[PDB]
């Protein structure tokens, strides 16, 4: 499990008879937490806490949470092929449109193909940054899982009766962002924030004292995930 | 019988030093690995006494030979062992006890295959079948180090000490050494100190018999999760670790004890490393974990710590009031908990300032009851309680205060605040006397082992130093 966990992830550790691991990812002074680096990915790092902490065997599921709180998302890319775990899950609560944009291929774990041997758990939020009525969430599949006894634990936590109010909202948005009607307002929110983003660089300088400045890169001409490297001081991560 | 063997070792190994200043630890070392059957290996420059260590060692048998080679680029197996007619050993290495091998990192490929058959199972091929070699004792020294990806590594991986030599740098150790009048080819160690056969062979089976204590097997263990978080820390296979048994149970053998002793623990700082860069590693985690962990050096750091903290709290508690904590949890009414540390006992008493006409009669202090104080605050209801620590649990008229206190309310509605009776704190004394005293349980036992003559002399200033630092700060608190 990660260690920027959610609150509902804190009482999944409380009723599992499990030893969960817990990463160090980055963080700067600013208090926006990075993300956990390539070193804790690799084969001597699994096995190397495994050993360490009493009563532990082979981790088989690992929780990533990508992206975070503030919205940094990881590299996917080289996760499923270093991280030798065959239930990496990625905590997707916060991006539900990586996939009708160009500029989110291969950075989410729906983005690819079928990894042998592996499969993608993602649990990404309904009514947080869509459409949709209260109380309502998906589960995305990337690989062969459990339906026929999965079924009897997903009725242990939901009634008999389910409320086809929020089943009928939850499809929808799904249906409203399907073709190019639904794919302009992803673009048209890209658009409307990068153009927010120049608003504040152009009223800076012109300005006469302070005024607020926007966690971004000095060059914001190109329209896309903008990648933190290592030669640039805008991020401060060490 | 066993405390007689410490003093005849420490009177064996004072005439081997008697003309090698600052090579205690390469003389010292030499001896375990001769009495237990193990290797040694040396690195340096040519002429810090390398060589004469291993003609020194054998005056202190009765049927020792020396071996003397020096393995060069062109060297064959026919001229190291003994050429064939069936092959003339006669006084070289498979009836030899010590060999003294110098440079050995530039023999041939037939050389180091043959070296390493006669360290595990002390044999060696004749032909046909093999025989056993009476050995005692092996010592290599160089110069140079290996590559990285060779076939010498085998060979170097399979030795257990790894000594450390350097030139002289001490000035007044060097002025008898420049003139020294002893001579390095007599026999300066007497006929009364001298092994015979039959005890080499009955000493070879009773360490193995060494008890390996509950406390030793806590700091080896850790030692080995200690490397493995560090990634430049070298490579150290489960051979190793099945040898450096051996190494410290011979050790305590010859000082006079039955078990593994935690002092045994520093020889380890030359059975790990393997190049310059590991140097520096394997002696700097050693010497934290001897002074943080092998006589509880850190365990006393993380408790005074704790005394000094607590010590600051109880300056506003011991004019006397008593707060009352919220417990916490998701609950509908505005529970409450007891005192922590500060009360401990079942029918304590509380004391009041304006006392009140309770039950037509006057009260000077109220007692309560710790079983049924806890469900009252917590569960609701109401509470009994008796008064002058006589009579019955009568109910009393008692509230929650806005500044976290105890109203005792009478027929008047009148207010008073209970408090506890007060008494260096008796606590903090208490506390601090507990820790002094296990600082002299872990004193007492380094103030029998230290006359080890198998513990190098310039650990005793770093381990004694970490003992004393303790001590002092332990005492300045109680001022
Ligand atoms: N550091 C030293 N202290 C005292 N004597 C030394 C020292 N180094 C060398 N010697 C003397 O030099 C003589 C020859 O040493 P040698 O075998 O050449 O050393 P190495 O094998 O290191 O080249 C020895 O008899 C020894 O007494």
């Amino acid at each position: 499990i990660d260690r920027n966990c959610h609150k509902s992830l804190t009482h999944l550790m409380m009723m599992s008879d499990v030893t969960p691991i817990y990463f160090r990812p980055t963080r700067n002074a600013y208090g926006i937490l990075g993300g956990i680096p390539q070193s804790e990915f690799q084969h001597a790092t699994i096995a190397k806490r495994v050993k360490e902490t009493p009563n532990a065997t082979w981790p088989v599921h690992a929780v990533i949470t990508n992206s975070t709180y503030d919205g940094l998302l990881y590299n996917t890319d080289f996760i499923k092929k270093t991280l030798d775990v065959k239930s990496i899950h990625f905590d997707s609560a916060w991006v539900p449109y990586t996939n009708f944009s160009p500029i989110y291929e291969g950075k989410c774990g729906m983005s690819g193909g079928r990894v042998e041997g592996k499969v993608i758990y993602e649990t990404q939020s309904t009514h947080k940054l869509l459409a949709a009525f209260s109380q309502a969430s998906m589960i995305h599949v990337k690989g062969d899982v459990n339906e026929e006894t999965f079924n009897e634990a997903y009725m242990m936590h939901t009634t008999t009766s389910p409320h086809y109010g929020i089943v009928a909202s939850t499809e929808t948005a799904a249906a409203m962002m399907k073709g190019n009607a639904g794919k302009r307002l992803i673009n048209g929110s890209i658009e409307r924030a990068i153009k927010f983003r120049k608003e504040i660089k152009r009223l800076r300088t012109e300005s006469d004292g302070w005024f607020f400045d926007v966690w971004q890169p000095d060059h914001i001409d190109t329209t896309e995930c903008w990648p933190l490297r290592s030669d640039s001081t805008w991020h401060g991560f060490k | 019988h066993p405390h007689l063997l410490a003093e005849r070792i420490s009177r064996l190994s004072s005439s081997l030093e008697k003309g090698l200043y600052e090579r205690s630890h390469a003389i010292r070392l030499c001896l375990l690995a001769a009495l237990s059957g193990e290797s040694v290996f040396l690195l340096g420059p040519p002429g810090i006494a390398k060589s004469l260590i291993a003609r020194r060692l054998k005056f202190a048998f009765q049927n020792a030979r020396a071996f003397e080679y020096l393995m060069t680029r062109f060297s064959t197996p026919e001229e190291v062992f003994g050429p064939l007619s069936e092959r003339l050993t006669s006084g070289y290495l498979p009836e030899a006890e010590i060999v003294f091998l110098d440079e050995i990192w530039k023999a041939g490929p037939a050389i180091l295959n043959t070296l390493l058959t006669a360290i595990n199972e002390r044999q060696f091929r004749n032909g046909a079948h093999v025989e056993k070699i009476p050995m005692r004792l092996l010592v290599a020294a160089s110069n140079e180090l290996p590559e990285a990806d060779s076939s010498l590594e085998a060979l170097y991986d399979r030795m257990l000490i790894r000594l450390w030599l350097d030139k002289v740098q001490d000035k007044a150790n060097f002025r008898s050494m420049l003139t020294s009048q002893q001579d390095e080819n007599d026999n300066p160690v007497p006929d009364a100190l001298q092994v015979t056969d039959e005890e080499y062979e009955r000493w070879q089976k009773e360490i193995g018999e060494i008890t390996l204590p509950d406390h030793v097997f806590e700091l080896i263990f850790m030692l080995r999760q200690q490397l493995d978080k560090l990634p430049d820390a070298p490579y150290v296979s489960d051979r190793r670790w099945k040898k450096a048994i051996r190494l410290l149970q011979a050790s305590a053998f010859f000082s006079g004890r039955s078990a593994v002793a935690p002092v045994d623990l520093i020889l380890l700082k030359d059975c790990l490393w393997y190049d310059a860069q590991s140097l520096n590693l394997i002696q700097q985690q050693i010497d934290v974990l001897m002074t943080g962990h092998a006589w509880q050096q850190q365990g006393m750091l993380t408790r005074l710590g704790a005394i000094v903290q607590r010590h600051l709290q109880l300056q506003q508690q011991q004019k006397t009031a008593l707060t009352v904590i919220r417990l916490g949890g998701i609950f509908s009414r505005r529970q409450q908990y007891q005192l922590p540390v500060n009360v401990t006992a079942s029918t304590l008493t509380l004391l009041l300032q304006k006392p009140l006409k309770l039950h037509d009669m006057e009260v000077v202090h109220i007692s309560f009851e710790r079983s049924a104080l806890e469900q009252w605050l917590s569960k609701g209801g109401e509470i009994r309680g008796k008064l002058n620590g006589i009579g019955f649990a009568q109910k009393l008229n008692l509230e929650v205060d806005s500044a976290q206190h105890l109203v005792v309310r009478d027929v008047s509605l009148q207010g008073s605040t209970l408090a506890l009776p007060g008494s260096l704190p008796g606590e903090i004394k208490q506390q601090l006397e507990e820790l002094e005293s296990d600082w002299r349980k872990q004193h007492a036992l380094f103030s029998e082992q230290q006359k080890c003559l198998f513990i190098p002399g310039d650990w005793l200033g770093r381990i004694e130093a970490s003992l004393q630092d303790v001590g002092a700060q332990i005492r300045q608190a109680q001022q």
